[PDB]
RNA sequence: AGCCAGGAUGUUGGCUUAGAAGCAGCCAUCAUUUAAAGAAAGCGUAAUAGCUCACUGGUCGAGUCGGCCUGCGCGGAAGAU
């Protein structure tokens, strides 16, 4: 049972974005059901290391966000083009 | 002495040792492997 | 190395001949050859048959790791390599003895005779363990304690 | 035994210990004498058996006169003249043609058992099946 | 990491070769005594022999190993008044 640790995203865009990689975080997103889509930030090294393991993937990974745990499966990821790092990812609520 | 550019270790008894700002490969078995880089 | 499913066999050996056994000698195999064990393997084989082992156990958490149970004192003899030869069927028998004549043949050493747990003292060759079943040597004078 | 000198093991003959194509000269020459190797091992060889190859190792220094040894014969060539086929196999190692008895292999490995380490008289028997088996010879248990 | 030990057996695996015995190759890459010992990684040879190595047991008694990310530096770097 993964379980990863999220911040709400306050400013969202290109700039914010490049700003947030900057910082060893990377911004993703949560979307699926009724409920709206709820973008979040996550600490990139943390996430990085989680996502190695095929079992990440696979399974169901619960999110915390405002001390609320959102059930969630990883549905797609942009990964930088020539490095070993995550752009952005997409997380579909289970 | 080999003097090149790209100084590797060239079998299990080649060691790798800096000089003076010089890295150098010295060996204890073969005299061949002994380089310099440069 | 394995892990921790194969260390505790060596000791489950070590605490069984520890506890159930008997007389047992030391072997300072710092140098073991191939004939030094060999010449042992004949002497421990006579006392009854494979009763008589001697591995080249001498780690802490080995043959000092089946102190705690029994043969409390293994602690000092422990250090360097100790060839605990833990006994089984019988008592002292020849062990101790056969020990001591096999290691005058310079067969490296014995942390000079350390000793395992048996009396109440440490290093001490005794020679009252040998004769332990003679029942003949009282029907010698018989034949010629009657004329006279 | 606890120390050793010189040896020099090689199948000899037990019926007439004067032998020259096979070795001869070359049992003994570096201060072994030839001549004191047919009054002294003969001695000990019509009170056993005489004919088949016997390992023997001289006890020779520097002093002249030496002192003649015994040893035993070889385990994987008592599956020959006590098991079966002789050669022990007749084609390369890969399709199994040999065997062995599943009443032998236990009172062969007695005769030897001087140079077993095997404390347990049944534990020399267990390293039998391993030199009974080098080719591969399936036994009948 | 050094230090002390072993580093066996079937076995010198067979061939083709002049010879081939771990080490010319070509090929199988198996089993034994098991603490562990490659039908053998290097040296060595007429080839054996011999000298190392792999792994493993002891001594010792705390950290150690080599990838990833990035900062700054080193070599690569020879020209004419």
């Amino acid at each position: 049972m993964f379980t990863i640790n999220a911040e709400v995203r306050k400013e969202q865009g290109k700039g914010a974005s490049r700003r947030l990689r900057a910082a060893n975080k990377f911004p993703a997103i949560i979307y699926g059901g009724k409920e709206a889509p709820l973008a979040i930030e996550l600490d990139h090294d943390k996430v990085m290391n989680m996502q190695a393991k095929a079992e990440f993937y696979s399974e169901v990974l619960t999110i915390v966000v405002d001390g609320k745990e959102i059930k969630v499966k990883a549905q797609d990821v942009q990964r930088h083009p020539y490095k070993p790092k995550l752009q952005h990812i997409d997380f579909v609520r289970a | 002495m080999k003097v090149r550019a790209s100084v590797k270790k060239l079998c299990r008894n080649c060691k790798i040792v800096k000089r003076d700002g010089v890295i150098r490969v010295i060996c204890s078995a073969e005299p061949k492997h002994k380089q310099r880089q440069g | 190395m394995a892990l921790n499913l194969q260390d505790k066999q060596a000791i489950v050996a070590e605490v069984s001949e520890v506890a159930k056994g008997a007389l047992s000698a030391v072997v300072a195999d710092s140098r073991g050859v191939t004939v030094d064990k060999m010449t042992e393997l004949r002497k421990a084989g006579r006392e009854a048959g494979v009763y008589m082992r001697v591995v080249r156990n001498t780690l802490l958490r080995r043959a000092v790791e089946g102190t705690p149970f029994e043969c409390l004192k293994d602690a000092f003899v422990g250090p360097t390599l100790i060839a605990y030869s833990m006994e089984h069927p019988g008592a002292a028998a020849r062990l101790f003895k056969e020990f001591a004549k096999a290691n005058a043949k310079f067969e490296v050493k014995a942390a000079a005779f350390e000793g395992e747990l048996i009396p109440a003292s440490q290093i001490d060759r005794l020679a009252t363990l040998p004769t332990y079943e003679e029942a003949i040597a009282r029907l010698m004078a018989t034949m010629k304690e009657a004329s006279a | 035994a606890k120390k050793v000198q010189a040896y020099v093991k090689l199948q000899v003959a037990a019926g007439m210990a004067n032998p020259s194509p096979p070795v001869g000269p070359a049992l003994g020459q570096q201060g072994v004498n030839i001549m004191e190797f047919c009054k002294a091992f003969n001695a000990k060889t019509d009170s056993i058996e005489k004919g088949l190859p016997i390992p023997v190792v001289i006890t020779v220094y520097a002093d002249r006169s030496f002192t003649f040894v015994t040893k035993t014969p070889p385990a994987a060539v008592l599956l020959k003249k006590a098991a079966g086929i002789k050669s022990g196999s007749g084609k390369p190692n890969k399709d199994k043609v040999g065997k062995i008895s599943r009443a032998q292999l236990q009172e062969i490995a007695q005769t030897k058992a001087a140079d077993m380490t095997g404390a347990d008289i049944e534990a020399m028997t267990r390293s039998i099946e391993g030199t009974a088996r080098s080719m591969g010879l399936v036994v009948e248990d």
